[PDB]
């Protein structure tokens, strides 16, 4: 996501910006707001007279996600399998805002990172598929050679 | 070694240069799954792939629904994506600035416990000292609070050490009731609710009576039912990258992720300072108290095809009159779109009746404009202004006379005492008269007791429109 | 032709004869409410005053009695 | 009931409209009115102020109709059989506006099922019947052979 | 590249389902490049198997209200059934020789023709109709 | 296109700059007719080639029996990015689509050879920040055309349609000048639905 530009000079440097464009307003002591409340996952041990406020704009919201480790450990029901009454903990670290995504959690929960992994291995399957028809060919091939084929799905 | 003869036989990624490894694992994992139904047909394999990845994700979807919803995760993203809601929406361009803190709801009743008074607590140093009592340091204009208030002692006592620390700094402390403070358990029951005044004459609410009736109860306001942060997600509509991700929302309404409504609260004073440089514009449907682009999830009802509303309840004009007297800023939502509006901020503060002198029928009226709260925010800046520039001045080589015009001349470029100024001179302008009486102290001489006293202009609430025919005219 | 299918019939068919007519382009809309014509009058002496009845939440507040 | 199409794209997509075609008109906030009145077979143990309004358009009356679930259960006269002292109840389930007509009622009540199927029976026997003429020579066997005919009826 | 008027069906037409489910086939693909596809039904179609015994039928609106033609009478109400006609009966393409009439080279040749009249060179109609579209 | 208009946003039209002539053709004996071998290897046809055009490809649609074919769409290989559904997102999602489509930026990269060419001149001049203005303004509109059907000719002779300059300084070292040219296009011909009916009467 950089544009590719030269070295700046006397010369006269244009740069398609793709981009369009905003604007900014500036004032005395800015309206300053002290937004107070639970923002982690346990309590600090530390006393509220010496932990400090760190200030956020829109430029550093993704920096101070990132140094606060928002770590959430608990334990949700497992439903991977036919049981009804399993659980299974999880592990989340929390670094950008787009980690709040399915695809970041399930990513930092290794029992999905397997189901992922099966599912682009079925993209990837569906792809060269329907192209060539001599797959099911030897999808009964499979089916007459059954001893080959188990000895090789352990592999 | 047949599984290689398949894949030197695949022409596309044959002689081991790019993929051989992904394709290898994506052939014997269809294998390993195909027992349960065989067929040999590769359009109907490129169906059966697909009732392969339909069932995948029925597995993994309804685990994606249960990693998340949780009360540790929920609670720990709506009070943190909400504050990405109180960061994109405010202008920092336009002289505005927001300090964290972490604090938990616990730990900070302790610390009000900790102190043996207020101007000695652990949040007085953040407030007060770290900011507006601290010299070129920048004031602090409010208290987001992101707590959620039961009407129980440990939350009374807080709220008494609050309007105590918002009468020190002059910011008042927003946060939310809960709905467990109406007594309702579940908050969509609210409408239901007939008469809402006699449910706070409630002996249960004798450290609330008493809250509103204290003096310092000015700086302390209690905001809106909820509101929406995220909506729920969408193969279609709103997509993630390489899955398709269809969240499970059940008929509990808990699992969407409610924010507090004190970052939206918020929202409006501070796009309402980064137009005008002030902050009485915060009740208008058109006038700067409309919170905008809430999230909406269209869902199919009971035949129709309705919209879930982003605030949990729809907030009636009645309720929302009693919920006014009662000291509490709802929200009512534009019902059928993703707007919404506040209409009147009055803090929790009562206005005391007064008896029917000529002094006390204007001082009730005096009284009242104190507890409504754009007017506080127009005088809270009128100390945290006149605290910063009066602190420069320490040595300087002035005059009772000199301060009587040091004062005058800066206020009145704040006050425009007219009776019908253009719209953008109300509001730069927010003042109409200001009064300013410097006095001496003697015994120790030097030390002056000047009363500033501001007035503002006054908005639009209430009418009658008595309908009529007359016939002829 | 029977006194729970006919008149169940009647105010069912004669909803059809009022959507099919009534042009729901031209800025239409028709609300549906399953009362009886018992409970109606029990639900207006449930209530105190009409202006908090149950009718009232339907045909005030609901609609008219609510911002936008 | 749809018309064969081809996917959209950059060229045009001219599709033959069977159909010729209306127009439609706007508003301010619409002229609403609400319908009241007993519209199921009981009374709703609800009570009023927590009950839901439905909005009916041309569109979404079928889906209306379909999810209220409007069950009509009631006992009316047999008259089936010899008996006028006999009565005979149903089970009604409608779903959509062509489920108030009598194919869709009779499909419903049991004892007509088997009626309308006599019926579809009888209009299969019509066709082949007047053109082959060597079905009345083997009625008169049929008179012939009354022991193999009984034994085959109650199969 | 020059469209496509029409789709001459050179085949016999059953009611059964593997000939039902491809005019199914047939008139949504009439539907999307515009274009009737054009074919015939054959004696079996009628249910009579010989087809000289067809003005013997004296009543063939009965015959098509038959359950054997369920996928027949639902595939005459669909919407792209429009790009779907089905022709006449058969027509005759050669005549048989004769060393007098039609004569052969060298050679004297009396076509036996029996009584079996699928003997002749019976064609196929939607060649013949689709001379009609084009002239 | 640019030997004709002295621009390059004609590219994409059968009939209006992207069809390539004269083609070579080799009439040979298929089996039993007489057919012409394809001058492009394959006929794209029209899904094909909107199919190729949503993933980033100029493609080359032959004009089968003939010797001519045709570009459509002359899209990079850059992909519309989804912004979120707000109301600037919404619009700058149109926004960024324009850029990837490439006539458009043949309309813009001249707009960035000619004022690179045009304000090389110019260095050590006696200018001023209204001079830089008005020395911008008073060039680009001879290739604006603010309106809503000008003639053929006018549209590719002036391709843009409106274009805004707004020219600001640099603070701690005076006289360096952040402009903003933001130029607009006229839009062209893509895809429509033409759905027929019968009315009967009308």
């Amino acid at each position: 996501s950089k544009e590719g530009s030269v070295a700046p000079k006397e010369r006269i440097n244009i740069k398609y910006i793709p981009a369009t464009g905003d604007a900014q307003a500036e004032v005395e002591l800015p309206l300053k707001t002290l937004v107070v409340g639970d923002f982690k996952g346990h309590a600090e041990q530390t006393p509220l007279e010496e932990r400090a406020t760190v200030t956020v704009d829109k430029n550093n919201f993704e920096a101070v996600m990132r140094e606060s480790e928002l770590k959430i450990t608990a334990t949700v029901k497992n439903k991977l399998t036919d049981d009804e009454n399993a659980e299974l903990p999880v592990e989340l670290n929390f670094k950008s805002l787009a980690d709040f995504a399915p695809d970041a959690v399930a990513s930092q929960v290794p029992e999905l990172k397997k189901l992922i992994e099966l599912r682009e291995a079925l993209v990837a399957l569906k792809g060269p598929l329907g192209n060539i028809p001599a797959f099911r060919e030897r999808l009964q091939s499979l089916l007459n050679s059954e001893e080959s084929r188990e000895k090789l799905l352990a592999e | 070694g047949s599984l290689l003869d398949e894949i030197m036989a695949q022409t596309r990624c044959a002689p081991s240069e790019e993929g051989y490894d992904i394709a290898k694992k994506g052939v014997a994992a269809f294998i390993e799954n195909l027992m349960g139904s065989q067929h040999s047909a590769e359009p109907v394999n490129k169906s059966l792939v697909d009732q392969m990845l339909v069932e995948l994700d029925k597995k993994i979807s309804a685990q994606m629904d249960e990693i998340l919803h949780n009360s540790q995760f929920q609670a720990m993203e709506s009070a943190w994506r909400g504050l990405k809601l109180f960061v994109d929406r405010t202008d920092f361009r336009e002289n505005n600035k927001v300090e964290i803190l972490h604090v938990t709801k616990d730990e900070l009743l302790e610390d009000f416990e900790f102190a043996p008074e207020t101007a000695q607590s652990g949040l007085y140093k953040h407030v007060y000292s770290a900011g507006y009592g601290q010299f070129g340091g920048e004031p602090v204009g409010a208290i987001i609070g992101n707590y959620a208030f039961t009407p129980s002692t440990p939350d009374m006592k807080l709220l008494q050490y609050m309007g105590a620390l918002g009468a020190m700094a002059h910011a008042p402390f927003i946060s939310s009731v809960g709905p467990e403070f109406f007594g309702i358990d579940s908050f969509e029951e609210l409408p239901n609710i007939k008469d809402l005044k006699s449910t706070f004459e409630s002996p249960k609410y004798t450290k609330w009576r008493s809250l509103r009736e204290s003096e310092d109860a000015r700086y302390l306001g209690l905001t809106a039912p909820r509101f929406l942060l995220r909506v729920p997600y969408d193969p279609i509509e709103n997509p993630v990258k390489s899955f398709n991700y269809a969240e499970n929302v059940s008929a509990s309404h808990e699992h969407y992720l409610w924010g507090n409504t004190a970052f939206a609260f918020a929202t409006r004073l501070t796009d309402s300072f980064a137009k005008y440089r002030w902050c009485p514009n915060i009740i208008g449907p058109q006038s700067g108290g409309a919170v905008e682009d809430l999230p909406v999830h269209v869902f199919e009802s009971m035949g129709a095809l309705q919209s879930k509303i982003p605030t949990e309840v729809l907030i009636t004009d009645r309720k929302e009159f009693e919920l006014a007297e009662e000291g509490f800023i709802a929200l009512t939502m534009r019902k059928g779109s993703d707007n919404a509006a506040f209409f009147s901020a009055n803090s929790i503060q009562k206005p005391k009746v007064f008896p029917n002198t000529k002094e006390g029928k204007e001082a009730e009226t005096n009284y009242k404009l104190g507890t409504q709260l754009p007017y506080m925010m127009i005088i809270n800046r009128l100390a945290h202004y006149v605290k910063v520039l009066q602190r420069e001045q320490i040595g300087a080589w002035k005059e009772r006379q000199d301060l009587e015009r040091e004062l005058n001349s800066w206020i009145k470029q704040y006050v425009a005492d007219q009776e019908n100024p253009p719209a953008d001179v109300r509001s730069r302008r927010p003042l109409r008269a200001a009064r300013i009486e410097v006095m001496d102290v003697e015994g120790n001489p030097g030390w002056y007791q000047v009363s500033l006293s501001v007035r503002p202009h006054f908005k639009y609430m209430g009418a009658n429109f008595e309908l009529s025919l007359v016939g002829r005219l």
